[PDB]
């Protein structure tokens, strides 16, 4: 019937654990999220799951709230801190059924975590320098495995890695910090996708700015502007006055966003200066803050200096086009990649696929230290602590001991979700980190994870499989938190 | 009616310690002199008054094994004391109930038990440390009056327990092979008569049966050492050719016998018995139509041994006699065969003519139990003295050695020592005061002052010293019935599932 | 209704029944393990302390519970020793991968696990077997007796245990002829002491009424030998009757002096009221035979058998050596010791209590069977569950360095090995986990013989504290409970198939 508020909790979590189960790693199935009054609801990431679930047991609203206190920190994990946690009251209750008081558990998992992270930051990985580039080219080559772009995909993995060091920020604190608006998603059409290359700065197919303007412009001070210069019935009828006069105050290449001048074939010769119909607002902050050009809607008096600098406007056909290159500006956020083909519709899963490889390098040069991804982790550590909790010889060995086969859950729930074989793949990853410890020499059999996609014992510091070493080292704090919080509710009939 | 056949094996003790419980502890109120009687109801016809503890717990029938066991090894004890065995039961209840809080504070029932040994190991000793005994009790005809005192003071045969102690120094006496110092199957001082009174019972060393005599004008004084025992068994003019030969027979006792030598030669079977008065003209009697194992009864009485046979009934190996008398062995009833005339008797034998139940059972087996404690004065002699006085004692050692004792034995004789006051408890309840009270103040004035004489009132005399009242027990007697309490409480708390063959699960 | 059906249905009601039928042999493991007590119906109360006898006498109506206590029956008709580890190992090897079969797991595959790591185990032990035979054993026999005192060590009899040692160890060795436990059929009796306690190179026996007659017989003799017979000896054609038995009881004195006889022992009661009618023979007599009393004086002094009324044969008096018969505390005792084949020898347990009588059956009947295996046995390994903690970490360390689905089973198998030394320190008291880890911390790190302390419950060194045991017993005996474990894997269905 019931006896034990230790059990119920544990069912509790392990029934919140199971709807997040299948949908932790990149082939996670859907959790359909269907109340009763009327919405239906598909997706396939713990957070949304989590956290639009009507759950019933306050325990499991505890974990719930702690996994919520994971998002707050780097986003995903949410799945991996659940699970991890529900394993570890699992293995909890097993171990307090063989007449072992919570306590001596909770100091168990409590030295496990703290001997786990040691065991971590010991064998980290900080390949990825300025000197660790085909280890990240090849990062971004397996991170579109499988897709159609692929052959020439590899020369988008060309143009990706350097799109990603070269307009990297160094931020306030001297920092790298990659943005990803920095290189913006440009069509192509006419010629197919096979090549495709990137180019350093923007390059609109729109209106022709002007005609009198060089190939190079060199300082340019850019008046960014937004109304139409057309005649009225300083300016009032806004088409020369004050364009001359904040070209008086420096600017050089006026950027009008509104509609054209009836007087700028004759103005963009004298200044060589722009007129380019809906600019995207985007890029054109975009472009601004890549210059420091003051936007201005009118011009009643920032003007002297505050109008930025592009190098050069190529007048030129790319794309099968007069293609206006906004480009070598001041600050770099000049870069735009060309997406040939037809349209933006044959290629754009393909442009889906060069926009989260975008997203995963930009993960991996932020947080420059980092661990190997395909749940490596999970099943060093276990060995690790194997040896750990019998190296102890306290009440708390088992509890080190029941630490360990409850992290390779995350590579059992990767082996389930890709549709291979469960254990067989856990034990494989375990047999491979076995001579990791055993075997002196090979020490570099260490970072062999699991394949995300078809589930295989594989590299990943080769694969360019990374996470950063923060995500993990908190996800385990986390999940060790929550596991100690659910342990310490145990005495109560209920 | 999904019935159940799991027995929680913590819970399997608690269960048996409770079955135990009900069965000891019932017999708590009988324990000590002043105990109340139990009645016994046979289940066919039996209704008895009795006290005794080995009366009851053979013959009340108790339903759980654990019970059972526990009078089915009292039944060798019988056989190692043979009185006081309700102390043991009692006292195995206490040690059951005083586990029970340890089985439940977490101790193992295993150590619980070899606890309770290492407990009776200091308990023992101390009570051989306390041996204020007198050594000079072989020629104490007047002290054994004292010694054999409270085990007959507890009834109204105290006006002839003088006479019934003078019975036991003179039944000790000629028993005292005085290197073996047994009294045996053979050796017994049993033989009860009905009907009678108390010193109706008394001294007659000899052997009584209860047989008719040769003819109702019969001699019956003899003075003859021509005793004998023939077995002559039963084994139409030819049947009076037979009857001829019947009387040729006895004509080997007859006329073949001034030869052979067999005059006082009693029968066992049938018989015509005008040649025995034939015989009666020869003035040979024979005493017709005896039973089958009364022979050995009869040939002791010299000091000689047992024939059965025709052949080996030579001079040597007659029928025997004990001393000469002229009483009327029945006063109302007949007189019984005189075979008091010659000698000594090895197996020697008390008359008794009681008529009542009570007095005469334990008159019986109460001066077989001072056959055991006056065995307890020439086996060792070495006396105690009782009424819980002892076992105040042995409390206060058995706590002393629990306070330098390591975790679950001291744990263990810590709860040995309350567990053996319950021989305090129980003994001053029967009587009639308050149990807990008056065992304290004997108990403070046993610590207080270095007498550990100093019982429980419960005579209802003047002072608490057991000195001056003569309770006394021997070191056996209560060394034998700690020990066999301690070696069984140790083989209840061993047994943990009783399941049950007839199987039913 | 209980999952009475193909696969992982049938598996679990048979490892259930399997978990119950260890249950009744659990509490049995150790030399102080619990007692159980059964009582026959009919009220036999039984407290009965092996589980060999147990198990014989149990309640076993299962179809799977039957096909565990056939193993144990080869197991205990093999030595007569550990019955209740095959069942209780067997049985936790099923139960730790009880929870592996209904996740997924096809039963020849942890079939195959369970041999291959049974293949390691009787592996590993060979190369940590140690042979300590030609070190001081039957010369200087000394360290022999040392692992003769480990039954009895730091004890009440302990002081007369070296004055037991010294005599079992000749009860071994002055016998060791393939020697069996009916070769020393050991005697209680009342009074004496410990001390008192003696070995005869023979027999001794009680004589009561129904058994033996003539007191003070020819003992100083020196060819008393026996007459195994089996008839009676004590006692209008009305008058025919009582002449032919008059006959009969003279022609049962026939086989006295024509044959020649000193004793005769027949099956039928005597009188030992009426013994100088059976002394007018003058010669000993024997009825109500005991088996034991019968076939160890058969094999050892060598008596004829005998069933005719005037039966003359060789071994009437053939050659045996001596009688002897002498009070014993006061009881006296036959004895047909003085034996040409004489396997047998006697212990006469002399002391004042009686309960003291399964001590020596429990303690020392083991101690003459340790030093008995450590005699016929030579490779030697440690007791007091080490070994299997050997085994247990080795298969530990193999089952990590081996990819595949045995991965988890061996490692299964090596928690199954660690039911050997809880249910051992729980049957003497202590704490099953810190009597573990901290076993287990020494044990992965400083040496392999460190075991289960029976005394104070502590991590010993079974080696120096000399509780052997024979390798290949260990062997054979994890052996038959993986081989009864994988046989219960291997069923998956009951055909019943009741009536017709």
């Amino acid at each position: 019937t019931g006896e034990t508020i230790r059990s119920q909790n544990v069912m509790a979590a392990a029934s919140i654990a199971n709807i997040v189960k299948s949908s932790l790693g990149p082939v996670g199935l859907d959790k359909m999220l269907v109340d009763d009054i009327g919405d239906v609801t598909i997706t396939n990431d713990g957070a949304t799951i989590l956290k639009l679930l009507e759950v019933e047991h306050p325990a499991a609203k505890v974990l719930c709230e702690l996994a919520d206190l994971q998002d707050k920190e780097v986003g995903d994990g949410t799945t991996s801190v659940v699970i991890i946690a529900a394993e570890l009251l699992k293995n909890a209750d097993e171990l307090v059924k063989q007449k072992i008081h919570p306590t001596s558990v909770i100091s168990g998992y409590r030295l496990a975590c703290k001997e786990a992270v040691r065991y971590i930051n010991e064998n980290l990985i900080v390949n990825t320098d300025e000197l660790g580039r085909d280890c990240l080219i090849n990062a971004a080559k397996t991170s579109m495995s499988s897709k159609i772009i692929g052959i020439n995909g590899d020369f988008f993995a060309n143009m990706v890695v350097d799109a990603v060091l070269a307009i990297k920020y160094t931020d306030i604190r001297g920092q790298p910090r990659y943005p990803v608006n920095s290189v913006n998603i440009l069509k192509a059409h006419g010629r197919s996708q096979m090549e495709s290359m990137l180019i350093s700065g923007y390059a609109l197919n729109c209106v022709v700015g002007s005609q009198g303007m060089p190939k190079r412009i060199v300082n340019a001070k850019i008046a960014c502007l937004d109304f139409s210069l057309q005649k009225t019935k300083r300016e009032s009828d806004i088409t020369k006055e004050r364009i001359q006069k904040i070209l008086a105050t420096g600017a050089n290449v006026i950027l009008t966003t509104g509609g054209i001048d009836d007087m700028c074939l004759k103005y963009f010769v004298e200044a060589g200066a722009m007129a380019v119909r809906r600019v995207l607002k985007r890029d054109l902050k975009r472009i601004a803050k890549a210059s420091g050009a003051t936007i201005l809607s009118t011009l009643a008096n920032f003007e002297a200096a505050m109008l930025g600098q592009a190098e050069e406007v190529v007048q030129e056909r790319i794309c099968d086009d007069e293609l206006i290159l906004i480009k070598n500006t001041k600050a770099r956020t000049s870069a735009s990649i060309i997406l040939r083909g037809a349209n933006d519709f044959m290629c754009d899963e393909m442009e889906r696929s060069l926009h989260d490889a975008l997203c995963v390098v930009k993960r991996v040069l932020e947080s420059k230290s980092v661990v190997p991804g395909g749940g490596a982790v999970e099943a060093a550590l276990s060995i690790y602590l194997e040896n750990y909790a019998t190296s102890m010889g306290s009440r708390e060995q088992l509890a080190i001991a029941e630490f360990a086969r409850s992290l390779l859950v995350i590579p059992n729930t990767l082996a389930v979700n890709a549709a291979q074989d469960s254990t067989d793949l856990v034990a494989k990853l375990r047999a491979f980190h076995n001579e990791a410890q055993v075997n002196p020499e090979r020490k570099n059999l260490k970072w062999i994870g699991l394949d995300l996609s078809n589930g295989k014992p594989r590299d990943n510091k080769q694969a360019g499989v990374f996470e950063p070493t923060i995500v993990k080292v908190k996800s385990l704090k986390f999940a060790t938190e929550a596991a100690i919080t659910i342990l310490r509710i145990d005495d109560l009939i209920k | 009616q999904d019935r159940k056949s799991r027995l929680m094996g913590l819970e399997a003790l608690k269960s048996h310690i409770m079955a135990a419980k009900a069965v000891a502890n019932t017999m708590r109120t009988s324990l000590g002199p002043n105990g109340l009687d139990k009645m016994m109801v046979d289940k066919d016809g039996d209704v008895t008054v009795t006290n005794d503890g080995a009366t009851i717990l053979s013959m009340m029938d108790v339903d759980h094994q654990i019970a059972k066991l526990m009078v089915e090894l009292s039944k060798s004890q019988d056989d190692e004391i043979g009185d006081g065995t309700t102390g043991v039961v009692v006292l195995a209840g206490a040690l059951l109930e005083e586990a029970e809080q340890l089985l439940d504070r977490g101790i193992h029932p295993i150590r619980i038990a070899d606890g309770y040994e290492q407990a009776a190991r200091v308990a023992i000793e101390h009570l051989d440390k306390i041996s204020d005994s007198v050594l000079v009790d072989i020629k104490d005809t007047e002290p054994l009056i004292q010694t054999a005192k409270t085990t007959l003071g507890s009834k109204v045969v105290n006006s002839c327990h003088r006479q019934m102690a003078e019975i036991a120094v003179n039944a000790v006496l000629t028993v005292a092979d005085m290197e073996r110092r047994d009294v045996d199957f053979e050796l017994i001082k049993v033989e009860g008569k009905v009907g009678g009174r108390l010193e109706d019972t008394k001294l007659i060393k000899g052997v009584i049966v209860d047989k008719d005599f040769s003819h109702p004008q019969m001699p019956k004084k003899v003075e003859d050492a021509k005793i004998a025992i023939l077995t002559c068994p039963f084994e139409v003019e030819d049947y009076k050719a037979l009857q001829k030969y019947e009387k040729e027979k006895f004509e080997e006792m007859i006329q073949q016998i001034k030869e052979t030598g067999a005059n006082l030669a009693i029968c066992q079977w049938g018989f015509d018995d005008e040649a025995n008065h034939l015989l009666l003209q020869n003035n040979l009697p024979a005493v017709r139509w005896v039973g089958g194992p009364e022979i050995e009864l009869i040939a002791i009485a010299t000091g000689g041994r047992i024939v059965p046979r025709f052949s080996e009934l030579t001079a040597e190996k007659l029928g025997f006699a004990g001393l000469v008398q002229e009483i009327s062995f029945g006063t109302t009833k007949d007189k019984m065969l005189v075979i008091e005339q010659c000698k000594n008797s090895r197996a020697v034998t008390i008359f008794i003519r009681g008529g009542n139940k009570m007095i005469i059972e334990e008159a019986k087996r109460s001066l077989h139990d001072a056959l055991c404690v006056i065995r307890n004065l020439i086996r060792d002699n070495r006396v105690v003295y009782g009424g819980g006085a002892a076992e105040i004692s042995c409390a206060l050692a058995v706590s002393q050695e629990a306070d330098k004792c390591p975790t679950l034995e001291q744990y263990a004789m810590r709860a040995f020592a309350d567990a053996l006051e319950v021989i305090p408890m129980a003994l001053s309840e029967n009587s009639g005061m308050n149990p807990i009270q008056t065992m304290t103040e004997v108990r403070a004035r046993q610590v207080k002052e270095m007498n550990p004489a100093l019982g429980i009132d419960c005579l209802h005399k003047g002072t608490n010293d057991m000195k001056q009242q003569h309770v006394i027990e021997t070191l056996i007697g209560k060394k034998q019935q700690i020990s066999l309490a301690t070696q069984m409480v140790r083989m209840i708390l061993k047994i943990d599932d009783i399941r049950k063959p007839g199987e039913s699960e | 209704g209980t999952d009475s059906s193909q696969g992982i249905p049938q598996l679990v009601s048979n490892i259930s029944a399997c978990q119950v039928i260890a249950e009744a042999v659990r509490t049995t493991l150790g030399p102080r393990g619990m007692d159980k007590l059964i009582v026959d119906g009919r009220g036999k109360a039984t407290i009965s302390n092996d589980g060999a006898t147990i198990l014989k006498l149990l309640d076993v109506v299962h179809p799977a519970a039957k096909t565990l206590v056939d193993i144990a029956k080869s197991q205990d008709a093999e030595v007569g020793d550990g019955t209740t580890s095959v069942t209780l190992l067997a049985a936790e090897f099923l139960k730790q991968v009880k929870p592996y079969v209904e996740e997924g797991l096809h039963p020849q595959i942890i079939i195959r696990a369970f041999r291959t790591a049974t293949q390691l185990a009787v592996n590993k032990i060979k190369e940590i077997a140690v042979t300590v035979k030609k070190a001081d054993k039957v010369e200087q026999r000394k360290l022999l007796e040392k692992c003769a005192m480990t039954a009895l060590s730091s004890k009440l009899i302990s002081q007369q245990k070296a004055f037991f040692a010294k005599m079992v160890v000749d009860a071994v060795m002055m016998l060791d002829d393939l020697l069996q436990l009916k070769m020393i059929g050991i005697k209680k009796v009342q009074g004496g002491a410990l001390e008192d306690s003696q070995l005869v190179a023979g027999v001794a026996f009680k004589k009561t009424f129904s058994y033996a007659g003539f007191e003070m017989q020819p003992k100083k003799y020196h060819n008393p030998k026996i007459a195994l017979l089996n008839v009676e000896l004590e006692l209008e054609d009305y008058q025919a009757i009582v002449d032919a038995e008059w006959n009969i009881l003279y022609d049962k004195l026939e086989k006295i002096h024509h044959s020649g006889a000193k004793v005769v022992l027949s099956k039928l009661p005597i009188g030992d009221v009426a013994t100088q009618y059976f002394a007018d023979r003058d010669m000993f007599c024997a009825g109500r035979v005991p088996e034991e009393d019968l076939k160890r004086t058969m094999m050892a002094c060598g008596g004829s058998i005998q069933t005719s009324v005037n039966a003359l044969s060789a071994d009437v008096l053939g050659r045996c050596q001596v009688f002897e018969e002498t009070q014993i505390g006061g009881e006296r005792y036959n004895f047909f010791t003085g034996c040409p084949k004489a396997k047998t020898c006697t212990f006469i347990l002399r002391g004042g209590a009686e309960q003291f009588m399964e001590e020596t059956e429990r303690s020392l009947h083991d101690a003459i069977m340790i030093v008995r295996r450590a005699i016929k046995n030579d490779s030697v390994v440690a007791g007091g569950g080490a070994i299997e903690m050997e085994l247990s970490k080795y298969l530990r360390d193999y089952s990590r360095t081996i990819p595949g689905k045995q991965q988890l089973l061996i490692g299964a198998y090596a928690k199954a090995l660690e039911i050997i030394p809880r249910q051992l320190c729980d049957n003497a008291g202590f704490d099953a986990t810190n009597i573990l880890n901290k076993l287990r911390a020494r044990h992965a790190q400083g040496g392999t013989w460190y075991g289960v302390d029976i005394n104070n419950e502590d991590i010993a060194d079974n080696f120096e504290a000399f509780v052997w045991e024979p390798a290949m017993v260990r062997i054979n005996a994890l052996t038959a409970a993986s081989e009864a474990a994988c046989l219960i894997v291997s069923v998956d269905e009951t055909i019943k198939n009741p009536r017709s």
